[PDB]
Order: structure tokens, then C-alpha cells, then sequence
């Protein structure tokens, strides 16, 4: 049929529920359940009409399922297929047909929840530079839109418990990739670093760096989750195989951090260990190298 | 273990 507007018509409540043992409350520590209000009616949409829900700063469902009902005092009225935008687009959507069970004298009131990550970053990719600024800790306004009507409500979001001055670390899954992004920071030299080498590898052989997906960058600061807020050139060299990535640098100013991501496989993207190189001198002479490892789990 | 989770 043609494309409708205005069938998600607010935003009832957006909640969240600890999918792992998450030390706090973040925008992409899954799952928030974003429950939405929506209506149909027969006499002004039929079967086969289309309409789309609009989801900035979302990253991914959190869930296997590929699309959503809208059912309503039992009766499903349409289905929704699910799309994240994970690395390529800022935003989420939801493509969504209508039934052929509104039939004319229908007049059909519901909700439906949906299972969300929101992106506040993690990477040096355009996608993830925009989004890490779409919230802050604390109350926040997230709105999604159906094309016209903009329905919002305020949450509470927890900034991350990570001490930020410290190495710091991200791995996200991809899903439609069966990739995980990772990331690492070095610690913070406030006044600017005089060298460092840092980046990370596969340590038992299950685990490859996608050469391809990678970023090296100075980020101005970070946000509440620690994620790089921005991504300039400045004075590294680099290897990269499947192995891992690593980078020496030099003359870092004051007030940036360098940080280095790729997407990486693993044999069980659920269970993997990669080896860090961490070393730095900050610029009045301060110095430590201190490389480790970390376990990283889904399950 | 000390592990840290994925997102």
C-alpha cells in the first residue's frame, strides 16, 4: 500500500535489566526494554501498508529475534522487522507491514517492548565519534520518531564505574558480523606524552584482528562510558596482521589520549584472551610499562 | 575467574 506516519505515538517507559552481572547502569550495557505506544486503524491504514520507527544512538536488539508483532487485545495488526545500525548508521529501525487482520472496522490500541543497546560509542569510527555524544550520566531525553510525531521520555543512565584515568578497555559485539569491536586507551598523561607504545593480540590462537576495520587516533577527552569523543592524525607508526595491532607514538599534546580498535574473530566470540602492550612516558618524564592480559566473556 | 563481560 503507501507509507504511513504517526503509528508509534509514545514512549511509555524505558527500562533496564541487568543481562550479565554490569556494574552499572549504561546505555550499551544491554538490555534496556523501550516500551512503545502505538495505534491502527482500518478505516485509515490497510493490510499491507508500511511505516518505520526511527532510533537514534541505538546500536543493536539485544535478542535473536528478527522482527516484532504488534498485537493488540490479542490480535496481531503488524509485523516489524528489526534493523541495527551497529557500524553502519548512527540509528536503528524498525520496517513494520500491516496485517491483514485490520480489516476495516478495527480500531486497534497497544504496546510492544523492545530489547535495546544503545551506542554511546566504543570506537574511532564516524558512527561511534557521533553517537558517543548522544548522552551524558544522569537524566537524559531519548526520543525516537515514526517520521513526524518525535515521542521521548527521560531516563537515568549510570556512568561507567571505570576509573577513567587508567587504561581502558570496550569489546562489543557485532552481530551480523559475528565480530566483536575492541578497544584500548592508554592511560592518561594529563600534560601530554612524550612516546608509548600500546595495542593488543591474539594470545592462544583462537583470536584474529581484522587488518581492514581498524583505527588509530588522539581523542580530546572521553565521555561517562570512557569512549573516544573524537579521532586526529598525529605521530605513530603501526603493525597490524591477524596476530594484532600495535603502535609506537610520539609527542601526544596535553589534554588528548591516544587510543587504538579493530574488529576482531575469535573461535568463541563468547570466550578469548588478548595480550596488551602498555607502555608510556608522560611528558615531564613520568614512565611505566606494564603489559597484561585480559579474559574476556559473553556468557 | 576475574573475566570482564562484552557488550
Amino acid at each position: 500500500g503507501k507509507t504511513i506516519t504517526g503509528v508509534f505515538n509514545s514512549f511509555n517507559s524505558l527500562t533496564w535489566s541487568n543481562a550479565a552481572t554490569y556494574n552499572y547502569k549504561g546505555p550499551g550495557t544491554p538490555t534496556w526494554n523501550a516500551v512503545l505506544g502505538w495505534s491502527l486503524d482500518g478505516t485509515s491504514a490497510s493490510p499491507g501498508d508500511t511505516f518505520t520507527l526511527n532510533m537514534p544512538c541505538v546500536f543493536k536488539f539485544t535478542t535473536s529475534q528478527t522482527s516484532v508483532d504488534l498485537t493488540a487485545h490479542g490480535v496481531k495488526y503488524a509485523t516489524c522487522q528489526f534493523q541495527a545500525g551497529e557500524e553502519f548508521m548512527t540509528f536503528s529501525t524498525l520496517t513494520c507491514t500491516v496485517s491483514n487482520t485490520l480489516t476495516p472496522s478495527i480500531k486497534a490500541l497497544g504496546t510492544v517492548t523492545l530489547p535495546l543497546a544503545f551506542n554511546v560509542g566504543g570506537t574511532g569510527s564516524s558512527v561511534d565519534l557521533e553517537d558517543s555524544k548522544c548522552f551524558t550520566a544522569g537524566t537524559n531525553t531519548v526520543t525516537f520518531n515514526d517520521g513526524g510525531k518525535k515521542i521521548s521520555i527521560n531516563v537515568d543512565f549510570e556512568r561507567s564505574n571505570v576509573d577513567p584515568k587508567g587504561y581502558l578497555t570496550d569489546s562489543r559485539v557485532i552481530p551480523s558480523l559475528n565480530k566483536v569491536s575492541t578497544l584500548f586507551v592508554a592511560p592518561q598523561c594529563a600534560n601530554g606524552y612524550t612516546s608509548g607504545t600500546m595495542g593488543f593480540a591474539n594470545t592462544y590462537g583462537d583470536v584474529q584482528i581484522d587488518c581492514s576495520n581498524i583505527h588509530v587516533g588522539i581523542t580530546k577527552g572521553l565521555n561517562d562510558w570512557n569512549y573516544p569523543v573524537s579521532s586526529e592524525s598525529f605521530s605513530y607508526t603501526k603493525t597490524c596482521s591477524s596476530n594484532g595491532i600495535f603502535i609506537t607514538y610520539k609527542n601526544v599534546p596535553a589534554g588528548y589520549r591516544p587510543f587504538v580498535d579493530a574488529y576482531i574473530s575469535a573461535t568463541d566470540v563468547n570466550s578469548y584472551t588478548l595480550s596488551y602492550a602498555n607502555e608510556y612516558t608522560c611528558a615531564g618524564g613520568y614512565w611505566q610499562r606494564a603489559p597484561f592480559t585480559l579474559r574476556w566473556t559473553g556468557y | 575467574t576475574t573475566t570482564t563481560t562484552t557488550t
